[PDB]
DNA sequence: CTAATAGATTAGAGCCGTCA
């Protein structure tokens, strides 16, 4: 008795009882249908008969609009309502629900007191519903297939890269001079009301309030730079932007907090670098950007493209999230002055505050992290 | 502290009416939405090339494996999951000898030999598509590998030839635009990967664990371009059209000079989708200006408008044009007064350039892949790379940069946007992938705009995708 | 749909049963229960069903020892009220006790 | 529309036009491989359309 | 018109990694 029986109403549904019977069998099971194992020019009631009552476990039946009232179909149902009887099994007879047409008050009056199985939602669901049955019920599996069946069977506050610009000169009233400058007309603009400039309020012949916000941004640009210099950092020139590293040596090891700054990489160095953009929108911050360079004797870069990029793409390969938040977060700090932020010289007196933390972002979602 | 939404994930529709994330785990478990009987196919090139091509024929038909099943799903063989004939018996084989890919590959010259490749490749198809009584669904060219390393845009060997692109690839698929023929370039060493090899007695390019990846591609790509369908996207709303825009500068005609080219997408009657080109590059002299004057916007929204009332028989109620610059007042003014009134044009700038970068506190992974910081009500972050569950892994590496949606003209609910841009990047057909990373509204729209700027101008070329990618 | 529907167990109940069945009908009530009623030669298990479902304003049930166990009074049961919950009928089952034990 | 200009060439011109139109977008633009193609002309098309 | 200073945009090319 390990064969799985399985009543619908022929032709009418013979697509699912087919996809269901090649699933079964595909899964390990033995399956009996009247489509795929009858035989051609046999006693076919006596043959029916004698599978149900003599190799059977369970009694499969395809519940439908068509499938209810019909002669086979209740005569198969009483016979295996005989052989449960005979069998002190009551989870013998398993109705599937696939019609989304029969409604639950008209079933059989052989099947009312039996849970059926769902399959109108879709049949993937009702085919692991019946599967936990199965599992529940032990029905035996005939596993002669390895790594086939069974895959069968088998088939939060985040941190950025932002930093939040504390305060402001209160007003805004060449470039190799001491302090950030920007030539304007005959004037000269250097550190109104800058509450009100960055506000879309500002406005005059004179200039533009989105000019003034341009201009702002030049002047914390250049402020940077010049900061940046005094700060004794090394610089690279990319393409267009630059980007600042620490020397060999200039970090006891080559660490600061826990974190590593310099490294090695077969006859190179690595040192990672950073460089930094100043915007207004959507609200005043410094964005960072992350980079790595190679020093051949690791204090001179080597004047080639090539071997940069492919030594820059051997060193991130391993690299992941934890390692490049915790190098831009080490470098901030280096950078940090003296608790929370770091001030960028404006003028003789008037300086602009950067915080040394980035903006913290919270969601609600998240994943289990199955390792 | 700012705050992230996320957004659920598409679904996609295979056979039987059937739902899931994952384009490969619906094409195994239920098989494509349309039922080819076969697919004959036709071989150009040398008898290397013709071995080469039966062995993979053949090495595809038995079920294939990966070293990782849970991030790479198994290969369960061609006929198991397509439902259909792809064997090396339905072979039609057109010879081309060596001597001539020798002989012509030394003027020395880009333009003139790449033109002369190119001829000497597409004449035998274009006579064996006249004068001949076979059936050739999909022809398959494979080009020696010594020839692909020298047609190239900056390519050195270590008569209306000048007009055209010196690639091999861009001219060849253009100069067959006039004869309606499918095809598939393979290169010598993409299907006998292991044959061809370095100092070390490895290969190249090793795909010893990602195989059945490869396979999925392969035969995905053959049973589109033979007239198949593989999947469908399973909820698109009603009366909406998508429109996509890109410019490609039109290098070396007499001045630099730049086109445009689009797509368009919508769901017709019968719970059809209609991913189909829009084709005829719009031009406009200046050099560096990417926009359109009034007169070739309206002919563009006249057409895209005209194609959806002729196969719908209403106009959209809703017209999205997603790009990747920003509109100006003077074209979007020329917008509108072809447009009705009972329509909505709202334009979406897509770009990929803002600096963001999010990291876990305490792990080892990166960000999810539906998350989205809204700035602003014309304004979002959204992550179309990141950790996907299912496959246990991301779809990058190091950290993935957000894409930065925009709401450039109109009026729209951002929310809807990113939604609506989400599910248009589950319709990558030249790629068997859990999902891209932009929209293919942007991507296919570049593939066409890049092929019709490789060759002279041509009247009415066609619009299925299947003749271009 | 004017037909009372007994229930009870067998053998054990038919003296009471039959005693109640013919007063009820000699006062005017038509009846049903196997004896006097199920016809041989027919699907019964799927008569038991029809008439249930279609054929019935009120569901007499026998209790005792012997009844509350039976698979097909508990069958019978269980269609009688599927059919209550349809046709939201407060007292369509009305349970007999004649048993002590 | 094209069967009544009572002039033979021209219709016939319109009527061959409209059918390969169909037949030549269909195989330039699409993704199937239909390998004959079968052309069910009523009766009426081939009737007049002889010299 | 020509030649510099910047901020804010765009499109091209070419090289490397995909597992453990
Ligand atoms: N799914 C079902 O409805 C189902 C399942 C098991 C048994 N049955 C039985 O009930 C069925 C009733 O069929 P129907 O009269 O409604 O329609 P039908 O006979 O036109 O079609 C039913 C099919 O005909 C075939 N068939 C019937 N008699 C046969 C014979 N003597 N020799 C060979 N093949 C024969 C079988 O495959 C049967 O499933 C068949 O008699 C028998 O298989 C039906
Ligand atoms: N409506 C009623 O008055 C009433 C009362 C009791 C039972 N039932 C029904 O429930 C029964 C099954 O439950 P159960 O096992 O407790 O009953 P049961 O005790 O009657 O069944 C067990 C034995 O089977 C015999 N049996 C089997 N098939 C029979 C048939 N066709 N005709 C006569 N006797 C038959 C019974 O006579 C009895 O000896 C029968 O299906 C049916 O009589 C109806
Ligand atoms: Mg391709």
């Amino acid at each position: 008795r390990n064969k799985i029986f399985i009543s619908h109403a022929t032709p009418d549904d013979n697509d699912f009882t087919r996809w269901l019977a090649l699933k079964l069998i595909g899964l390990g099971y033995e399956v009996w249908c009247d489509i795929l194992f009858l035989d051609k020019g046999v006693d076919f009631w006596s043959n029916i008969e004698k599978v149900i009552r003599e190799d059977t476990c369970k009694f499969l039946l395809v519940s439908s609009s068509y499938s209810n009232q019909r002669e086979g179909v209740l005569k198969e149902l009483a016979v295996a309502a005989k052989v449960k009887k005979q069998l002190k099994d009551d989870k013998f007879i398993i109705p599937l629900a696939i019609d989304e047409q029969l409604s639950y008050d008209d079933i059989n009056i052989d099947i009312v007191r039996l849970n059926a199985i769902d399959f109108k939602m879709s049949w993937a669901r009702g085919l692991k519903d019946i599967l936990e049955a199965f599992e529940k019920q032990k029905v035996p599996k005939e596993v002669a297939d390895a790594s086939k069946s069974n895959l069968l069977y088998q088939q939060e506050i985040y941190d950025s890269n932002w930093l939040s610009i504390l305060s402001f000169p209160e007003e805004l009233r060449v470039r190799e001079l001491t302090f950030p400058a920007v030539r304007y007309k005959n004037y000269l603009c250097t550190f109104i009301p800058t509450e009100e400039i960055l506000s879309g309020s500002y406005d005059s012949n004179f200039i533009r309030n989105a000019e003034c916000k341009r201009l702002i941004v030049q002047l914390l640009n250049k402020a940077f730079e010049l900061r940046m210099k005094d700060k004794e950092v090394q610089e690279y020139e990319m393409s267009n932007k630059t980007a600042y590293w620490l020397e060999k040596g200039k970090l006891e090891k080559d660490k600061f907090e826990k974190t590593m700054l310099v490294g090695k990489q077969k006859d190179k160095n690595w040192h990672f670098a950073i460089s930094g953009a100043s915007k207004l929108y959507p609200f005043p911050v410094l964005m960072i950007s992350s980079h790595i360079f190679f020093t051949a004797d690791g204090k001179k870069l080597i004047d080639s493209s090539s071997v940069q990029h492919s030594s820059r793409r051997r060193q991130g390969k391993n690299w992941w999230n934890n390692t490049w938040r915790t190098k831009l977060l080490a470098f901030i700090k280096y950078l940090s002055d003296d608790d929370t932020s770091f001030y960028l010289e404006m003028g003789s007196e008037e300086k602009v505050f950067v915080s040394n933390e980035p903006v913290k972002f919270k969601g609600n979602v998240s994943y289990n992290i199955p390792e | 502290m700012k705050e992230l939404i996320y957004i659920e994930e598409p679904k996609i529709l295979f056979a039987h009416g059937q739902k899931c994330t994952d384009a490969r785990d619906g094409l195994a478990l239920f098989g494509p939405l349309n039922n080819l009987y076969g697919i004959k196919s036709g071989v150009i090139g040398t008898k290397q090339g013709l071995k080469i091509f039966r062995d993979y024929l053949d090495h595809i038909q038995k079920p294939i494996y990966n070293s990782n099943s849970i991030t790479r799903p198994m290969f369960p063989g061609f006929e198991a999951v397509f439902d259909c004939k792809w064997e090396s018996t339905g072979i039609t084989f057109k010879e081309v000898t060596n001597e001539d890919i020798g002989k012509f590959l030394y003027n020395s010259s880009t333009h003139k030999r790449t033109y002369d490749l190119v001829s000497l490749f597409i004449d035998k198809i274009i006579s064996a598509n006249k004068n001949e009584d076979e059936n050739v669904d999909v022809w398959f060219v494979i080009v020696p590998d010594e020839i692909y390393k020298y047609c190239r845009p900056n390519s050195v060997l270590p008569a209306e030839t000048y007009n055209y692109d010196a690639q091999f690839h861009d001219q060849f698929k253009a100069r067959l635009l006039k004869h309606t023929i499918p095809t598939q370039i393979f290169r010598e060493s993409t299907l006998a990967w292991r044959d061809f090899k370095n100092a070390f007695g490895l290969p190249i390019r090793d795909f010893s664990k990602i195989e059945g990846h490869l396979a999925w591609t392969i035969s995905t790509a053959a049973f589109y371009k033979a007239g198949g369908k593989p999947w469908k996207l399973s909820d698109v709303r009603n009366g909406v059209c998508y429109l996509g825009l890109v410019y490609k500068k039109v290098e070396k005609s007499k001045n630099p000079r730049n086109a445009c080219c689009a797509a368009q997408m919508f769901l017709d009657n019968g719970d059809g989708t209609v991913f189909k080109g829009e084709v005829g590059p719009w031009y406009n002299p200046k050099n560096g200006q990417y926009h359109l004057e009034p007169k070739e916007a309206k002919a563009l929204l006249s057409q895209s408008l005209q194609s959806y009332k002729e196969q719908i028989g209403e106009y959209p109620k809703e017209v999205f044009i997603h790009a990747k610059t920003r509109f100006n007042h003077q074209e979007w003014d020329a917008f509108l007064e072809v447009t009705p009134k009972e329509t909505n044009l709202v334009g979406v700038t897509i770009s990929k350039t803002k600096p963001l970068k999010l990291y876990k506190t305490e792990g080892d992974y990166t960000i999810l892949r539906g998350n989205a910081y809204v700035v602003n009500e014309r304004s979002a972050f959204l992550w179309t790379v990141g950790y996907v569950p299912k496959i246990q892994t991301a779809l990058s590496m190091e950290v993935p940069n957000p894409l930065f949606i925009e709401i450039n003209k109109g009026e729209a609910d951002i929310k809807q946007v990113l939604k609506d841009i989400l599910s248009l990047t589950k319709l990558n057909y030249n790629a068997c992938i859990f999902a891209d990373g932009e929209p293919v509204t942007l991507r296919f729209a570049d593939k066409i705009g890049e092929i019709l700027t490789a060759s002279t101008d041509i009247k009415t070329p066609p619009l299925a995708f299947k003749y271009y990618i």
